[PDB]
């Protein structure tokens, strides 16, 4: 029957589109979790620079009275 | 671990850069069904989207490992947004393609030196080793959409052949019908489900893909490459079966048979056969020739 | 036997057709976008506060050298 063919394509289009909606939302969720981890490591990775240079300021300021 | 220096003295002097990756068996549970065989022949290749396309094929040997002092890593050892693929075989009938991605690796390579990463294609955790010597969304989709376009064309071609034959049927395989039901001529229920599943079935290792790749003229002309996925999704579908028929006899089998010349045959339960035609542009031949061969 | 074949197909049609529905919503993305701007405003607030304290400490360092 030629009329049922269209119906088969319509249901198939619905399923193929739903697969992409589900896959896209899942991959967005997982990769955004990964990048929140990334920005966490990024802010920590320059907070290390902040604290190293603070300790440089204090460690050389302890030598100020040995450089006056 | 020895595989890394083996590569660096033989293949690392042929290929510039390497990223050394260890895969847990739970990640291996994705590809291989019901088997744990050792992964020597596993072929890793690269594949990069939206600029140009190329693969480089190499074996890194895998062995199961107790060497992590951490208990959690007990198991097997072997422009960001793109793909790597591992093709895994043994002497028996088992072929799997695994997809590793970047931005798990470049972030993961940050310091037994080990770090956990996530899979995008088949989500699990993997572990990356770092040795002391050391447009997003369209990028995965293409291998999907390309193949699914083929399915649409093949399905449309079936319709054209039915348009040849006054829209009913003909039986090409000697299979006795299971019984002469009165409640059988609603077989419109069956053919609809063909166009259900054929469009919702897409994998790199389809039957017609292997039909595209022919070593010889004569023996593929004499040989048929079939696949049967069951109706309506009960179970695991089989692809790439060789015929060097019973499929029409038993139910739950919308049999699909492709010759190397691109000619296809959709076989229903009851032995009804519809011939289908394939259309492949040289771009499509170039893609299938690149990956498959 | 065709009877049990048909019965398995029929129960299969029931559950296998039941497996079709899927759901997705839009508003989660927009709330997720709003939260980033809120956190950016908050980080800018604390950054400007600690910048004003850092600018004040140098002034205190110049001011209390007079006491000696």
């Amino acid at each position: 029957s030629p009329e049922a063919l269209e119906l088969a394509e319509r249901e198939a289009e619905r399923a193929r589109s739903e697969r992409w909606d589900r896959c896209a939302q899942v991959l967005k969720n997982r990769l955004l979790r990964v990048e929140l981890d990334g920005i966490m490591r990024d802010h920590l990775a320059r907070a290390e620079e902040i604290r190293q240079d603070l300790d440089a300021v204090v460690a050389f300021s302890d030598g100020l009275e040995s450089m006056q | 671990m020895d595989v890394h220096i083996d590569n660096q003295v033989l293949s690392g002097l042929g290929t510039p850069l390497l990223v050394h990756l260890f895969v847990p068996d739970t990640v291996m549970a994705e590809l291989c069904p019901n088997r744990v065989p050792n992964c020597e022949g596993a072929w890793c290749q690269t594949l990069f989207s939206d600029r140009t396309g190329l693969t480089r094929v190499c074996r890194v040997f895998a062995a199961r490992g107790m060497l992590p002092g951490r208990p959690s890593h007990r198991g097997t050892f072997t422009n960001p947004f793109h793909v790597a693929a591992l093709r895994f075989y043994d002497e028996g009938g088992l072929v799997g393609e695994l997809q590793i991605y970047y931005l798990s690796l470049f972030e993961g390579a940050k310091r037994a030196l080990v770090r956990g990463i996530a899979h995008i294609f088949s989500p699990h955790a993997l572990y990356v080793v770092t040795y002391p010597e050391l447009s997003i969304l369209g990028a995965p989709e293409r291998e999907f959409r390309f193949l699914i376009s083929v399915a649409l064309r093949i399905s449309a071609s079936f319709r054209e052949k039915l348009a040849m034959q006054a829209w009913t049927a003909q039986q090409e395989i000697p299979v006795v019908i299971p019984t002469s039901y009165s409640r059988i001529y609603k077989n419109s229920d069956l053919i609809r489900e063909a166009f259900f599943t054929v469009q919702t079935r897409v994998s790199w290792e389809s039957c017609w893909v292997k039909a595209t790749i022919s070593n010889a003229p004569k023996t593929p002309d004499a040989c048929l490459w079939i696949d049967s996925h069951p109706l309506y999704e009960e179970g695991a579908s089989a692809w790439g079966k060789v015929i060097d028929v019973a499929l029409g006899t038993d139910g739950h089998c919308v049999h699909l048979a492709t010759t190397s010349d691109g000619q296809a045959f959709l076989v229903l339960p009851g032995g009804f056969v519809i011939k289908g035609q394939l259309a492949l542009t040289p771009e499509e031949r170039g893609y299938i020739l690149a990956r498959h061969g």
